[PDB]
């Protein structure tokens, strides 16, 4: 019995019992709503610049002050010229303290923005909520929108109206109005905006069924059986296979020119090029966190570094004694990890030439490989007599789980996006979920065919998985079923089949939406 | 106990490489 | 001799391998093709091939005239057909074999595979 | 076979034999402790 | 072809070795061992993968992640 | 259930929970050589068990002797081991005219500590050794079969690490901020430095004087009794023969 | 020698009752068959499309997908 031995060894051992990313985002998230807010949405561009830009300034950072003037110049500079060679203490600085800004606004937008801003609250919507509150007075009106041709302006004009207190108080809209053409209780608002919030959320699931998702293909022809990798960029916008001829070809996704940044190459018209330099079949790819980096690994036991910028080569690192199978980026694109034929894993960054880290403790080839989705954690799988799953620490380099279980040949690993379960299937069709913690295993799906399934993919929320594998299918699975109102596993909410294509990829979009890549062989 | 570790760490470390030579 | 008269010259010592298959086996070993490498290089490596296969051949022809006038094959070089025809000499795969022993690579084949 | 150092070989030959020796093949155990130190 | 091959090698081997035993095959075959077929799916202390000791690799281990 | 231990264990958290039980082992340090409490001979730092000395100021578990520490039923607390350490180390030889009241005098010449407490930590080496050990120690017949040891390190690791950090970061400062974090004193240390490589007459006439000698001139010595204790053990078997008989 | 694309037969010899062997089929040629041979056929370059393998978990009978004539839906 394992549990006496573990038992009996515990016990022999003594155990005993800051300013510019929120103008940014407000900025992106200005030009982003219908055409009829936006000119009322500027005026908020202003007073919030110029209050960060004060208030960096006073509390001594000068640099960031300067930093953040020099910055945004171009973008007032055909508005405020003047204002801004000011800001290259003058009366202007104390009247703008003593006077706060006053911004006439609608009703509906107040509340869109006020709604907007507490979604990012984290984010950077607090501090220009906190500025808003201090330095800035809203005066709340319920008249339309404003704008050049509108109800509200062209009835005022016409109907030769008197300005209010709001539009009394360096563009001003009485230029407008005018012939010759309420106040805010933020705080309390927010407050009030989180508890009606809070009223509208979904605690429960009973009953149903899945959730149905598209799927795109994109299909290869005339490859003649000589590609052994595929990979999209993060963004789905370029695509990567390499080959056993040793070369890697790009490809634009929409069909549109590649870019290069030599000048001697200004303004070419090439959708796909190629990648030289290995002399040995290439096995992985890896885009970096648009992707301006690659990985590539061969069987000549060689790791390259590109460039999609001149599309070069810019180091090579010779760390492994044998082929090398399997090259993956830290999910956040400094960090990579390797691991092959000599039966170790290796951690790279990409500023030293040498591995940081090496992790001993397989008895076999490896033949997997994925990362933590916080960074410090990787993941292993080994292959013949030794098919287990390791877990290990980038910090120490030591193994803190292993997991048992596997009859066959192990094809692919995933970690879900919440960081708490752990996804991986074989060559005997089954896919097991695995819960970290505790080590133990949740459950098994059935239903993929013999032969291997090369990638899998977490939804956005860990809720849904999607698998493709060499049987030339594509399946959804359900990580928990509905709870009841009281050869295929019954969680397999969809099964799509391919037209003789082997699947290589699959990769799950922000929407219910996925991409899947394959070659063709009419045979 | 006698010559905690935490306090005496130095003493001790200087003694063993004098001792190793 | 020099590398900069011969490169020069090269025009005049073109090989007989065609571009393509230059280009091929530029490309598998991990070179860029002649538009981004000087079509000079390519052909002095072409060349040299040229120049190794020539090599290996005049020894299995050598091989070859010595054994022409026991009288048993060397076992470990199994193939042919009836024997060819007329007085011609024939590369066999026993010459083939012993000149390309002295090269350092064994090409051992079983006659019979019962 | 398995391959290593010849260094890591010798060096744990010696330190065997020294410690067989000391250990006079087990008789004596050298480790103990009396009392609470 | 390469099971012909290496029975001929591991033969000739042998009959400069020593009729001939098992005992000289056997040291045929040892004596070969000792610059190729350091590998297959060797598990636990199996000569695969190189065929290095875990011990020179936990030592270098080690020494790297300090 | 067992307690488990902290992220990063420090020798005030051991010796703190653990106060009140007799040490590991006791070691004595002299000028030029050093032996335990029941030890008899002596270790010289020359010889092999350099080893131990240098693990003691490293502060790390000896792997290599964990055999003959089985065999002494050492005491290990939470998998180290507290050491006590006691510092000892703070005429005319070979003439015949020397006087001693056992000898006749000769005409020729006119007439006649500080103590330490410190902690060793676990390493992978050490699990590693123990679990190869546990393998071929007899009791099935053997008292771990090689096919259960994954299952059984598994369970071990799971015991040893029973928390871990399983929260994801958002962005690449974050991750930098968990690293800076969770760093460990064990594995913060620097990289290592490159490798690097008148009294002749005197000398020349003990040489000299020193021609055909046939041991000394060698030199120009580790005694541990060897003789002595097979007489012993020799002695001791033909004595229990004969009490048979 | 073993990535020829011409294909491989065995002869059949006959040692004896229940005895037979095997040989490599191997003719003679003369150079000038050889060289003077065309050269195979160049297939196309490599490329991509793109397609609706599904839409809201239902397959359209498009001609890029397999025919619903010719195991995808549990029936326990």
């Amino acid at each position: 019995n394992l549990n006496q031995i573990v038992t009996d060894y515990l016990k022999k051992k003594g155990f005993t019992r800051k300013y510019l990313k929120a103008f940014l985002l407000l900025k992106n998230w200005i030009d982003n709503n219908l055409d009829i807010y936006k000119f009322e949405l500027r005026k908020l561009l202003w007073p919030v610049f110029v209050y960060s830009y004060l208030e960096l300034v006073s509390q001594g950072y000068v640099d960031d002050a300067k930093h953040l003037l020099e910055t945004l110049r171009s973008h007032f500079e055909a508005v405020h010229q003047d204002q801004l060679a000011l800001l290259d203490e003058n009366h202007t600085t104390r009247l703008y303290r003593e006077n706060k800004y006053r911004i006439p606004l609608n009703q509906s937008l107040s509340g869109n923005l006020f709604h907007f801003l507490e979604r990012e609250a984290d984010n950077g919507g607090a501090t220009i909520i906190y500025i808003l509150q201090t330095h800035c007075s809203v005066e709340t009106s319920a008249r339309g929108p404003i704008e050049p041709y509108s109800f509200e302006a062209i009835y005022r004009r016409a109907r030769n109206l008197d300005l209010d207190e709001a539009d009394a108080h360096g563009v001003t809209n009485r230029d407008v109005l005018d012939t010759s053409a309420r106040a805010r209780d933020v705080v309390m608002e927010m407050q009030k905006v989180r508890e009606n919030r809070d009223r509208f959320v979904i605690e429960g699931r009973t009953g149903g069924i899945g959730i149905p998702v598209s799927a795109c293909m994109f299909t290869f022809h005339n490859t003649l059986g000589t590609v052994s990798c595929m990979d999209f960029s993060n963004d789905h916008k370029l695509v990567a296979v390499g080959t056993m001829d040793s070369y890697i070809r790009v490809w634009s996704l929409d069909g549109k020119p590649l870019k290069s940044a030599l000048e001697n190459e200004k303004n070419l018209k090439v959708n796909n090029r190629k990648l030289i330099g290995h002399s040995g079949p290439v096995y992985g790819v890896s885009f970096s966190d648009s992707s301006k980096l690659l990985l590539s690994c061969s069987a000549d036991g060689q790791i390259r570094l590109w460039s999609l910028e001149i599309w070069a080569c810019l180091c090579i690192y010779k760390a492994h004694d044998g082929p090398v199978f399997r090259v993956l980026w830290g999910p956040h694109g400094h960090y990579f990890a390797s691991a092959g034929w000599d039966k170790t894993v290796r951690v790279f960054t990409q500023d030293h030439a040498s591995a940081v880290r090496i992790m001993v403790g397989h008895d076999t080839s490896i033949s997997a490989l994925a990362w933590h989705p916080n960074g410090t954690y990787v993941f292993s799988a080994s292959d013949e007599m030794d098919k287990s799953i390791r877990m290990w620490s980038v910090i120490t380099g030591n193994c803190v789980r292993i997991f048992t279980g596997h009859t066959h040949y192990i094809t692919a690993l995933e970690c879900a996006h919440n960081g708490k379960i752990l996804a991986s299937a074989d060559t005997g069709g089954n896919i097991f979920i695995w819960d970290i913690e505790k080590g133990t295993l949740i459950k098994k799906c059935r239903g993929h065919g013999k032969g291997g399934i090369p990638s899998l993919s977490f939804s956005a929320e860990s809720n849904v998985l999607v698998s493709g594998g060499l049987d030339c299918t594509v399946r959804v699975w359900d990580i928990e079923l509905p709870a009841d109102p009281n050869q295929i596993t019954p969680d397999q909410i969809s099964a799509f089949a391919t037209k003789k294509t082997p699947v290589l990829k699959v990769r799950f979009t922000r929407m219910n939406l996925i991409v899947a890549g394959g070659c063709y062989d009419p045979e | 106990w006698e010559g905690a570790e935490p306090e005496t760490s130095d003493l001790l470390n200087a003694v063993l490489d004098s001792c190793l030579a | 001799a020099s590398l900069r008269e011969f490169l020069n010259k090269m025009d005049d010592y073109a090989p007989i391998i065609p571009d393509a298959v230059t280009n091929y086996y530029m490309t598998r070993a991990g070179l860029p093709p002649p538009p981004q490498t000087d079509i000079r290089l390519a052909r002095l490596l072409a060349l040299a091939t040229q120049k190794f296969i020539a090599d290996i051949a005049a020894d299995a022809y050598q091989y070859s005239r010595i054994r022409a006038s026991l009288g048993i094959q060397r076992p470990g070089y199994g193939g042919g057909g009836q024997g060819g025809s007329q007085n011609r000499t024939v590369l066999t795969m026993e010459d083939l074999g012993m000149a390309v022993s002295e090269f350092g690579v064994n090409v051992k084949r079983s006659e019979f595979y019962r | 076979p398995v391959f290593a150092p010849l260094k890591r070989q010798y060096q744990l030959a010696r330190l065997h034999e020294q410690l067989q020796a000391a250990t006079n093949g087990g008789r004596t155990n050298i480790f103990k402790v009396v009392g609470f130190g | 072809d390469f099971a012909y091959r290496h029975t001929a090698a591991v033969l000739s081997d042998a009959l400069h070795l020593s009729s001939i035993t098992a005992n000289a095959v056997a040291l045929a075959i040892s004596s070969r061992l000792g610059y190729q077929f350091r590998g297959g799916g060797g598990g636990y202390y199996g000569g695969g993968g190189g065929g290095a000791s875990k011990d020179w690799m936990l030592e270098l281990a080690r020494e790297r992640n300090k | 259930t067992f307690d488990a231990p902290p992220y990063v264990i420090t020798p005030e958290y051991i010796l703190k929970k653990f106060a009140g039980h007799p040490p590991s082992l006791i070691v004595h340090l002299y000028q030029n050589h050093f032996r335990f409490d029941q030890q008899e001979g002596m270790f010289q730092y020359k010889s092999p068990m350099r080893i131990f000395i240098e693990h003691l100021r490293n502060r790390t578990v000896p792997h290599e002797i964990m055999e003959y520490l089985i065999q002494g039923g050492v005491p290990f607390y939470e998998g180290c081991l507290i050491v006590q350490v006691f510092d000892h180390r703070t005429t005319v030889p070979f003439s015949i005219h020397n006087h001693n009241p056992y000898i006749t005098p000769s005409p020729y010449v006119p007439y006649p500590p500080t103590v330490y407490t410190v902690v060793l930590m676990p390493t992978a080496q050490a699990l590693h050794t123990d679990l190869l050990l546990k393998t071929v120690t007899p009791r099935d017949h053997m008292e771990l079969d090689p096919k259960n040891i994954y299952e059984v390190e598994a369970k071990i690791l799971l015991a040893t690490y029973p928390k871990l950090d399983l929260e994801p970061t958002k962005n690449a400062e974050e991750t930098i901020a968990k690293l800076e974090k969770l760093a460990h004193p064990e594995h913060s240390h620097k990289p290592p430095e490159p490798k690097v490589r008148d009294e002749a007459l005197a000398a020349e006439q003990e040489r000299y004087m020193l021609t055909l000698d046939e041991r000394l001139s060698s030199k120009l010595w580790e005694p541990r009794f060897e003789r002595f204790k097979l007489i012993e053990n020799i002695k001791q078997e033909h004595a229990e023969k004969k009490e048979q008989e | 020698g073993y990535e020829s694309t011409r294909p491989l037969r065995y002869g059949e010899a006959s040692l004896g009752p229940g005895q037979p062997l095997f040989y490599i089929d191997d003719e003679e040629v003369d150079f000038e068959k050889v060289i003077n041979a065309p050269l195979p056929k160049v297939p196309r370059d490599m490329t991509f499309t793109a397609h609706w393998l599904a839409v809201e978990g239902v397959q359209p009978s498009i001609p890029q997908n397999p025919t619903t004539a010719e195991d995808l839906l549990p029936k326990g």
